[PDB]
RNA sequence: CGACACAGGUGGUCAGGUAGAGAAUACCAGGCGCUUGAGAGAACUCGGGUGAAGGAACUAGGCAAAAUGGUGCCGUAACU
RNA sequence: GCGGAAGAUGUACGGGGCUAAACCAUGCACCGAAGCUGCGGCAGCGACGUUAUGCGUUGUUGGGUAGGGGAGCGUUCUGUAGCCUGCGAAGGUGUGCUGUGAGGCAUGCUGGAGGUAUCAGAAGUGCGAAUGCUGACAUAAGUAACGAUAAAGCGGGUGAAAAGCCCGCUCGCCGGAAGACCAAGGGUUCCUGUCCAACGUUAAUCGGGGCAGGGUGAGUCGACCCUAAGGCGAGGCCGAAA
RNA sequence: CCGUGAGGGAAAGGCGAAAAGAACCCCGGCGAGGGGAGUGAAAAAGAACCUGAAACCGUGUACGUACAAGCAGUGGGAGGCACCUUAUGCGUGUUAUGGCGUGCCUUUUGUAUAAUGGGUCAGCGACUUAUAUUCUGUAGCAAGGUUAACCGGGGAGCCGAA
RNA sequence: CGUACACGGUGGAUGCCCUGGCAGUCAAGGCGAUGAAGGACGUGCUAAUCUGCGAUAAGCGUCGGUAAGGUGAUAUGAACCGUUUAACCGGCGAUUUCCGAAUGGGGAACCCCGAUCAUUAUCCAAAUGAGGCGAACCGGGGGAACUGAAACAUCUAAGUAC
C-alpha cells in the first residue's frame, strides 16, 4: 500500500555516488557498494592519521643524513637545538635539510656550539 | 538523413556503418556495393538519400560532401512469437536501429 | 490422435499390370522430386567393405560377424 | 664442533649475506606503539553544592558480541497558527553549503503542476542479504543444432529482385506403394481474382498464408426404421429417498 | 487461455484547449518510412502517443590503456594531459608509477575458506484482537472509587474499608 | 577493453489524474403449470461484438410527461423519421413460436399426447393438488475426523464439518 517513496530507489544512489575512487563494479552496483564502503568508515575508523608517527620514523634519521657531513649527527644535533636560542620545533625541520643546500647548515653551527 | 523502425539488429548494424563513416561520399558508394551482409542495404538506401537532400535543400557540392558522423542507435523491441525449437513458445527481445547519416562538406 | 507441416500411432477394398514356387528384385499405369546451401583429396567419431600368416590366444559367454544355405540323385546313427 | 642422520616436480637463518651482522661474560650510546607524559577539543557516567540536566570543583576517564535502559532524524494523511508557486511547484539529473549522523538546504537543467515550515496528532511509517515470489535485463554466443522418398542439373520464360514460381530436356524416386476408392476424425483448409505487413526453421512476383467473392442440386447411395448384451421409467414390495 | 471433466484463470488505463490528428512538395517498391513544411503556449503531444527513471544498447566526450599482478584505498612527493558557471599559491576527469590491501552474507568451539545461499535489477516479502491478571512511567482527585445494559441518569454490581 | 558523463534508444518506474474497487450506512425486498429463471438461434440498409428485442424482433399501441430533434454503445457512408409534435421517461391492455415443473412417447433443443402419484368423483381426469426455482436467515431429523488433553481408549474439537 504505502508507496516506497524517497527511500529505496532513493537509496541506490546517494551512494554509488561518492565513489570518485571506485572499482570496476562496487560503483555500478549497490550489492557491492555497501560492504565496500563498509570497510571504509572503518579500516581507518580513526587511523590517514596513521601517517604521523609512521613516516615520522624519518625526520629523525635523515636529520643525521643532514648532519654527518658537517660534523656529528642525530645524537648531538637535536641536543644543542634546545640549548641556545628560542629552540625551533622540529617538524618542517627534518625535511628542510634535504631539499635545499642551505638552512641545513643553519642548525649545525648553532649546535656543536653552546655544546 | 535518418531512419527508424528497421528490422536490423542494431548490433549487426554499426558494422557496415563503420568503414563508411570516413571522408569521401564516393568512397562510401563503391564500398557497400559488396558486403555479403544484410547490413549493407537499408544502411545504403540512406547515406545515399542523405547525400541526396544534401544537394538540393541544404545546398552543398557532391564533389566535396563527405561522411562526417554516422551512428545507429534505435528501437523499439516488440513482443514476437517466433517458433524456435521443435515445440515451445518464446518472446523475442529483438531490437532495431536507425541509420542516421550526415554527409555535409568537410 | 500424439502441444509442432513430430522419420510414432490409425480400419476396409484394389494381393492376377509384365519376367519366379510365391501378394520377394527390375519395369508400364498413376503419383512425385515437401525430408537447407558453397569451396582443399587432415586427426577424431557414426554406418560399412576388404585385409597377408595364425586364428577365440579377446570375452562372463564366439556377443558381433561369418560360414552353410536353391533343386535333383545317392545315402542317413543313438533314441522313440 | 664431529660420527650415529636415508626419500620423494630446484637446496637455504624472513632474504642478501656474515667469522662475526655467531656464541658466552660485562658495558656504553641509540632506534622503537593509539602504551606513559603533555596542549587543545567532543562526550558520558558518577560525586559535591544547586531549583537547575545553568555554573564551580572532583573521580573514572570514555572498547564491547548476547542483553537491558535512553534520545533522535525521515515518511503518509487528517488539525490550529502561519507561508511558497506557471516573473513556475513536486519529482528527476548534475553540482555548492551545513550537521558527528539520520538528514536539511541552495544553484543550474528538466518538468510543468502544486508543495511546505511550527506545534499538536495519525500511521498498512522509513529495508542489500529466505535453492525467497513476479517482471525485466547482461554475460554466456552470434556459440551448440538442420541426415533413405540422401536429386537435382543444364537452357529458357516472368520479374526491381528467382538456387527451390513456370516451360523444355536430361536424370531419378515409390509400386499394397508417395498409386485408386473409402470409415472414423477434422471441417472450408477447396476454386478464382488481388496481395503479402504476419505465417511458410533462407527467398519468394509461390502458398493449405492476408483480403474479397464463388462452390458441396438422388424415391431405388447413406441417414431416417429395427433390435442384441443391457438400460430406463410405471405398478408391486422394504425408517426414508434422486 | 489450460484441463476429458469437476475445476483453474491472466495482462492491457491518460494525444491535444480544440484533432484543430500533418495540407502541399521531394525521396521510396509502397496510404510504410525519411526530408522539408504546417497547427499549437508546448509535438523533446503524431497515434500502448502525458511525465518517463534504473538495469541496459549504440555513438560520442574526458582519461587510461596490448610488462603487467590482483579489493583495485589512505597519506606523502613527484608527471602530465584536459576544463578556468562557483576570480583568491583554491579544485575536478581520468590517470602513469610506488608503498599497502585475500567480495558480502548464515551455521559453527573455529569460515576468507574446497561450509550453505544469491547471475543482475526493480517491485513484493514475516509479532498482530477483545477480555482478564500482574508491574512500571506520567496525570487528575483522594476511604472511598467506577459504573455495566439502558436514559446527560443509573451504583445493579465489582474492588477496597480488620 | 575498463569507468563517468553527454546525445539518441530501449524499458517502464516515478509524479499527477482516474469513467474501478474496498468498506459502512439508510431505504426497499421475492420470481414461476395465463408455462418462469436460464440457455439456444435469430433480429438493425451495411453490423462482427455488446445491449435491446424477437419473426408486429435494438421494436408495435394507449394515456401522461417531455421536447425539437432524433435514427442504442460507434462521433462512417447512404438514406430516413419528426409540428397528422417524434427521440426520450413513466401506468394498463394486446401479441406472446418450441423445449423446459411439461406432464404422451422418444430425443445432445428434433418427431407423435394432461406422464406419474393423489383427493373429490356426475368415476368422465370431469373438477383440483403435488412434482421445479430462489443469496443466505428459522425450524425438524442423521451425524464425523484432523485437533486439544503437548501419548491416549472418557472428555475435547462437535453437537461443528457434511
Amino acid at each position: 500500500r504505502v508507496k516506497r517513496g524517497v527511500i529505496a530507489r532513493a537509496r541506490h544512489k546517494k551512494i554509488l555516488k561518492q565513489a570518485k575512487g571506485y572499482y570496476g563494479a562496487r560503483s555500478r552496483v549497490y550489492r557491492v557498494a555497501f560492504q565496500a564502503v563498509i570497510k571504509a568508515g572503518q579500516y581507518a575508523y580513526r587511523d590517514r592519521r596513521q601517517r604521523k608517527r609512521q613516516f615520522r620514523q624519518l625526520w629523525i634519521a635523515r636529520i643525521n643524513a643532514a648532519a654527518r657531513q658537517n660534523g656529528i649527527s642525530y645524537s648531538k644535533f637535536i641536543n644543542g637545538l634546545k640549548k641556545a636560542s628560542v629552540e625551533i620545533d622540529r617538524k618542517i625541520l627534518a625535511d628542510i635539510a634535504v631539499f635545499d643546500k642551505v638552512a641545513f647548515t643553519a642548525l649545525v653551527e648553532k649546535a656543536k656550539a653552546a655544546l | 538523413a535518418k531512419h527508424r523502425h528497421a528490422r536490423s539488429s542494431a548490433q549487426k548494424v554499426r558494422l557496415v556503418a563503420d568503414l563508411i563513416r570516413g571522408k569521401k561520399v564516393s568512397q562510401a558508394l563503391d564500398i557497400l556495393t559488396y558486403t555479403n551482409k544484410k547490413a549493407a542495404v537499408l544502411v545504403k538506401k540512406v547515406l545515399e538519400s542523405a547525400i541526396a537532400n544534401a544537394e538540393h535543400n541544404d545546398g552543398a557540392d557532391i564533389d566535396d560532401l563527405k561522411v562526417t558522423k554516422i551512428f545507429v542507435d534505435e528501437g523499439p523491441s516488440m513482443k514476437r512469437i517466433m517458433p524456435r525449437a521443435k515445440g515451445r513458445a518464446d518472446r523475442i527481445l529483438k531490437r532495431t536501429s536507425h541509420i542516421t547519416v550526415v554527409v555535409s562538406d568537410r
